[PDB]
């Protein structure tokens, strides 16, 4: 694909 | 800000392209620098943001991945300009409805042969063993070509039915991968048989095959138009012809469109456009590149009308017609890596064809998406800010104890924790000792935290039956449910607090690089 930000995962 | 930096592959006419750059500089004062870094197609995503080239040249297949990663600017050619290029070439550089590169030329592999050694090239792959026997008797070989890159072996693999991703009803289906079907197996088997019988060497690479053909040591090679210049220089009396058939079926090369993309982070997007539209993609610009190393069948109609007169370009396009345009989807990178591994392992004898292609089938369609880790609750296994690759888990497919999983905790938040029990597992802790299905299980990933603890125990005693979404009568984890804990057990809010999670929440598995591996295998 889309071109967006890299998602985040909370540890 | 002052100049344009351009990346193009080392097998292409980069000196010719530099001449076009000199013309642009002479007219505009803006300097153009052409570079050909090793594996530039892999380096580009690394550097793209952290200003990389302003313009990158590669076959169109890599660009959808780049666009999906936000690395490319949408290009803005007007109607007049688009009309100067063949419509099918614009198709190759359109991704999610937008044009993401300028097409330059169509590339297809052909059979290249030495007319003095072999006046009649073979119609069939099946003839090559006997042919090689005859040529070995005079200290030559029949066929040498790059076995290290699957691009070159693909035509034979796809001949009797192999494919990458099925295109149907306007879309590629990335669940439908054709790497381990009967046709693919037969083609790869034939290649392996050639190697077993010493008609080819598994170590043959681009340079080895090119040197051999150009020195008159092998009767045939398989290569694209960019190779013809060096053969001209060598004085070998060569022909360029249709690839042989396999089991009666034409070889089917994957067809590339050499394309030029503009870096989304370039401050010179307007100059890039001017260079590509008004200097490169003209009769004069393409001629300068083409005279260095031939481009193939160019996208620019006016110049292609001249190049199409060349029998070698007719051969190129004849092979293209039996092949297929490469997909440009992000998943292409994974496909190529998967097939490269399969061909190497099958050819070296590390795996049987069936094993190699079984793994490739799996790896080619496995979706990998980047994530960034936030917080300390997996420390030191994963650190705050750490970049990771996440292997997407198919809808209702193979989660196992020890997998580190990303999952949807709610509509807004994804979490990452380790799978400690799967459905059917009976699980409890006594202090810091993990019991799974009645047996103590070591947890080496907790070693550092176990040995640097504040309290008496980092996990502490608990039983699955006491947690939310568990069966309160049993420590056996219910169907569809998972017990997940954070490696930083002293601070982690995990299943000990919020209970068992559901299969439907799981996004994927974090891939890890192990620090040790063999020095050669
Ligand atoms: O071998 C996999 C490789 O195939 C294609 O790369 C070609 C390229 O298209 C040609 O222009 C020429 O440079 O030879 C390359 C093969 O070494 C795909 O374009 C590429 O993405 C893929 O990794």
């Amino acid at each position: 694909g889309g071109g967006g930000a890299v998602p985040t995962a909370k540890a | 800000h002052h100049m344009l930096v351009i990346w193009i592959n080392g097998d292409k006419g980069y000196n010719g392209l530099a001449q076009v750059g000199k013309k642009f500089e002479k007219d505009t004062g803006i300097k153009v620098t052409v570079e050909h870094p090793y594996k530039l197609e892999e380096k580009f995503p690394q550097v793209a943001a952290t200003g990389g080239p302003d313009i990158i040249f590669w076959a169109h297949d890599r660009f959808g991945g780049y666009a999906c990663s936000g690395l490319l600017a949408e290009i803005t050619p007007d109607k007049a300009f688009q009309d100067k290029l063949y419509p099918f070439t614009w198709d190759a550089v359109r991704y999610n409805g937008k044009l993401i590169a300028y097409p330059i030329a169509v590339e297809a592999l052909s059979l290249i042969y030495n007319k003095d050694l072999l006046p009649n090239p073979p119609k069939t792959w099946e003839e090559i063993p006997a042919l090689d026997g005859e040529l070995k008797a005079k200290g030559k070989s029949a066929l040498m070509f790059n076995l290290q890159e699957p691009y070159f072996t693909w035509p034979l693999i796809a001949a009797d039915g192999g494919y990458a991703f099925k295109y149907e009803n306007g879309k590629y289906d990335i669940k439908d991968v054709g790497v381990d079907n009967a046709g693919a197996k037969a083609g790869l088997t034939f290649l392996v048989d050639l190697i077993k019988n010493k008609h080819m060497n598994a170590d043959t690479d681009y340079s080895i095959a090119e040197a051999a053909f150009n020195k008159g040591e092998t009767a045939m090679t398989i290569n694209g138009p960019w190779a013809w210049s060096n053969i001209d220089t060598s004085k070998v009396n060569y022909g360029v012809t249709v690839l042989p058939t396999f089991k009666g079926q034409p070889s089917k090369p994957f067809v590339g469109v050499l394309s030029a993309g503009i870096n989304a982070a370039s401050p010179n997007k307007e100059l890039a456009k001017e260079f590509l539209e008004n200097y490169l993609l003209t009769d004069e610009g393409l001629e300068a590149v083409n005279k260095d190393k031939p481009l193939g069948a160019v996208a620019l109609k006016s110049y292609e009308e001249e190049l199409a007169k060349d029998p070698r370009i007719a051969a190129t396009m004849e092979n293209a017609q039996k092949g297929e345009i490469m997909p440009n989807i992000p998943q292409m990178s994974a496909f190529w890596y998967a097939v490269r591994t399969a061909v190497i392992n099958a050819a070296s004898g590390r795996q049987t064809v069936d094993e190699a292609l079984k793994d490739a089938q799996t790896n080619a369609g496995a979706i990998v998406t980047p994530y960034t880790i936030k917080g300390e609750s997996m420390d030191p296994t994963l650190k705050d800010g750490e970049r990771v690759a996440v292997n997407i888990v198919g809808y209702k497919t193979g989660l196992e104890k020890g997998n580190v999983v990303v999952f949807h905790a709610n509509k807004n938040d994804d979490y990452v924790k380790r799978v400690i029990g799967v459905p059917g597992d009976k699980v409890e802790y006594k202090n810091d000792t993990l019991y799974v299905n009645g047996k103590k299980q070591d947890e080496p990933y907790l070693n550092y935290n176990l040995k640097h603890k504040q309290g008496d125990y980092i996990t502490g005693t608990f039983q699955v039956k006491d947690l939310p979404n568990a069966n309160p009568k049993s420590n056996v984890i219910p169907k569809g449910k998972y017990l997940v804990l954070g490696d930083n057990r002293e601070v982690s809010k995990d299943s000990r607090a919020f209970g068992l999670i559901d299969e439907d929440q799981i996004v994927g598995k974090v891939s890890f690089r192990f620090w040790s591996h063999p020095q050669f295998e």
